[PDB]
């Protein structure tokens, strides 16, 4: 388990502020310092289970 | 018989409609973009399917659209789909549900009805005919080379029924109902009386034919709110704004206009003049008959003691409007609910009359 | 309705038609330029 | 009274008996003899209001309905049931099937106008197994508002044809009304 600790190195995670979801499949979002991005979701979540005003690991 | 042939025809049309290489091409169109892309705002534009954009972080790149969707679909100063590479325009966007259209855009029914306003008529036919009419049956004006009654004005004391009318129409109307108050037309930020007016009018023009309604247009003058600036050399413009927007250049189109003021002595003539506001309607304060319809209407939808006589109340107050009468109707309700009594009595209305009117 | 009848079927022809060569031919204005 | 009923191919005369005895069979509470008169009602209740009889017994055959006068005449209550309405479209299509060169001459020689005969037309020549004209000479006759100008020109257009060239000729009598008809006949 402590061997995959290199994982921490993989990269980082971007919290984000969802502006709202739409059609075509891709959540519309404004991260934080930067601004709005419309971007795909994780496969493990719906588009529908995604509401407006909520944090999510990008 | 041909109806069947007609129906299946309609059906076959549905199939071909639904019936709408390409997959790759579509994926090519997906592949072309980037996952994920980047929001960014329009600035200038050029026939080179590229202009300079605008960003919060404010990189402004020159970039093409990924072209099937269009540049002319959009205007300068508008957020567009950009890659993260060059911020390449990847396509248009949809000006998300702003917070203007919402507020100003009464969707659900307005309640009431054109057979709820006891004691009116000529006032009614005047408004309806001038506005509601040309909206429903607009086929006459198309022959008499006339148009519709531009704007309309409602005035009179406090409780004549001006808001009812705005409420009645909306009840059986069919056009976007923009309910903007002038009092709100007075914010605490310089040069903001002309944004609100533009946004309300701009929002009205977009939703296509609609009813812009301004209740208490007087409040735009007969009032000087602390938190403001300029004091009154600002409100004036805001008037000027209203006067200009509610009026000339461009070509307003189907924005009908409804103003609800109590005192018409404090309106700039520029707003009253015709063109801007033609039909000028008054709301008299009942009398002895209208009130009967008003009283009967307000006490007819409840367990009103069939003993008492709405008359006593009608001949009671001196010049009570269509409100005071309603308050008495309601007063009994609380009286009724007070001493726990399904049906009200005499005093209940009495206490009401003396509880509301007098006090 | 007869005229109206002719109207419907006529329109259905293209509808029927359009689907045909649609099947047959199955980006570059831009995807090239892109 | 079943005897005078034995010959059932009448265009009309079989009607009243097939209404009376059938209503005599309808108030009698029966679904047998009643239908036999419904095929053979070439009028049952046309002017008079129809009971449960017409609605049920017409259509029962109506969907069953080269040709059987039983079927043919059953709907000669129906197409008139649609003509008493003067509006519009249903048993005409029933008639388009019928390939009877009597009825199409025989049905509406009178009555309807405007839009109404305009859509009778496309049914007249085109739709039946054969091609027909008669109404467009026949009901055509009276053509009050210009016999025929009003409706026939609505007919003279459409069917990008020319058969309606006389139709305008016949009514259009003014040189200059005909000059327009002339071009109208010319435009075909
Ligand atoms: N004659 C009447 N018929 C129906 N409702 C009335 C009548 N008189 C008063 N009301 C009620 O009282 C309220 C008075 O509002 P309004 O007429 O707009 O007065 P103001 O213009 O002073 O605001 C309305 O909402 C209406 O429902």
């Amino acid at each position: 388990l402590r061997e995959e600790l290199q994982l921490l190195q993989e990269q980082g995670s971007y919290v984000g502020e969802v502006v709202r979801a739409m059609d075509k499949k891709k959540v519309l979002v404004k991260v934080h310092p930067e601004g709005k991005f419309v971007v795909d979701v994780d496969k493990n979540i719906d588009i529908n289970d995604v509401t407006p005003n909520c944090r999510v690991a990008l | 018989l041909e109806r069947i042939k007609d129906y299946l025809l309609m059906e076959e049309e549905f199939i071909r409609n639904q019936e709408q290489k390409q997959e790759e091409e579509r994926s090519k169109v997906d592949d072309l973009r980037g996952t994920p892309m980047s929001v960014g705002t329009l600035e200038e534009i050029i026939d080179d399917n590229h202009a300079i954009v605008s960003t919060s972080v404010g990189s402004e790149h020159y970039v093409s659209i990924l072209s099937f969707v269009d540049k002319d679909l959009l205007e300068p100063g508008c957020s567009v789909l950009l890659n993260h590479k060059v911020h390449a325009v990847i396509g248009v966007l949809m000006d998300d549900t702003d917070p203007l259209v919402t507020v100003m855009k009464v969707e659900k029914a307005p309640q009431e009805t054109y057979a709820d306003i006891g004691g009116l008529d000529n006032q009614i036919q005047e408004i309806k005919e001038s506005v509601e009419l040309p909206l429903t049956h607009p086929e006459y004006y198309e022959e008499m080379g006339i148009k519709p009654p531009k704007g309309v004005i409602l005035y009179g004391p406090p409780g004549t029924g001006k808001t009812l009318l705005a409420k009645a129409v909306a009840n059986q109307t069919s056009a976007t109902f923009l309910r903007v108050v002038g009092s709100e037309l007075i914010q605490k930020y310089l040069g903001d009386g002309p944004k609100l007016v533009r946004e309300l009018f701009r929002v009205a023009e977009e939703h296509a034919p609609s009813i812009v309604f301004i209740d208490e247009i007087d409040a735009i003058g007969t009032k000087r709110y602390d938190s403001n600036s300029g004091g009154e050399r600002e409100i004036q413009r805001t008037m000027l704004e209203l006067l200009n927007q509610l009026d000339g250049f461009d070509s307003r189109g189907d924005v009908k206009v409804i103003m609800a003021t109590n005192r018409i002595e404090t309106l700039d003539p520029a707003l009253i003049r015709p063109g801007r506001i033609d039909r000028k309607i008054e709301f008299p304060l009942p009398d002895e008959k209208t009130k009967k319809r008003i009283f009967q209407i307000h006490t007819s939808r409840m367990t009103l003691a069939d003993d008492v006589t709405l008359d006593d109340l009608i001949m009671a107050k001196d010049d009570l409007s269509g409100a005071d009468i309603k308050a008495i109707c309601t007063e009994a309700g609380l009286m009724a609910l007070r001493e726990r009594r399904m049906k009200v009595t005499n005093e209940d209305f009495k206490k009401s009359k003396e509880n509301v009117l007098y006090k | 309705q007869v005229e109206d009848d002719i109207q419907q079927l006529l329109k259905k022809i293209n509808e029927l038609t359009g689907i045909k060569e649609s099947d047959t031919g199955l980006l570059a204005a831009d995807k090239q330029t892109l | 009274l079943k005897e005078i009923y034995e010959n059932m191919a009448p265009g009309e005369n079989k009607r009243f008996a097939a209404d009376i005895i059938s209503v005599l069979a309808m108030t009698m509470s029966g679904e047998r003899e009643c239908l036999k008169y419904r095929l053979v009602g070439s009028q049952e209740e046309l002017a008079s209001w129809g009971h449960e009889y017409v609605r049920h017994l017409a259509g029962e055959v109506a969907k069953e309905w080269v040709q059987r006068e039983p079927l043919l005449t059953l709907v000669k209550e129906i197409v008139p049931y649609n003509m008493a309405h003067n509006a519009e479209h249903e048993a005409c299509d029933l008639l388009m099937e019928i390939e009877q060169v009597d009825m199409l001459e025989k049905d509406i020689d009178e009555n309807a106008y405007a839009k109404v005969c305009l859509y009778l037309t496309s049914c007249v020549n085109y739709v039946p197994e054969p091609e027909n004209s008669a109404l467009l000479r026949c009901a055509l006759g009276v053509f009050r508002k210009f016999s025929r100008f009003p409706e026939a020109l609505r007919l003279a257009l459409m069917l990008n044809d020319m058969e309606l060239v006389e139709d305008i000729f016949t009514s259009c009598k003014d040189v200059v009304v005909q000059k327009q008809m002339a071009f109208m006949l010319g435009r075909h």
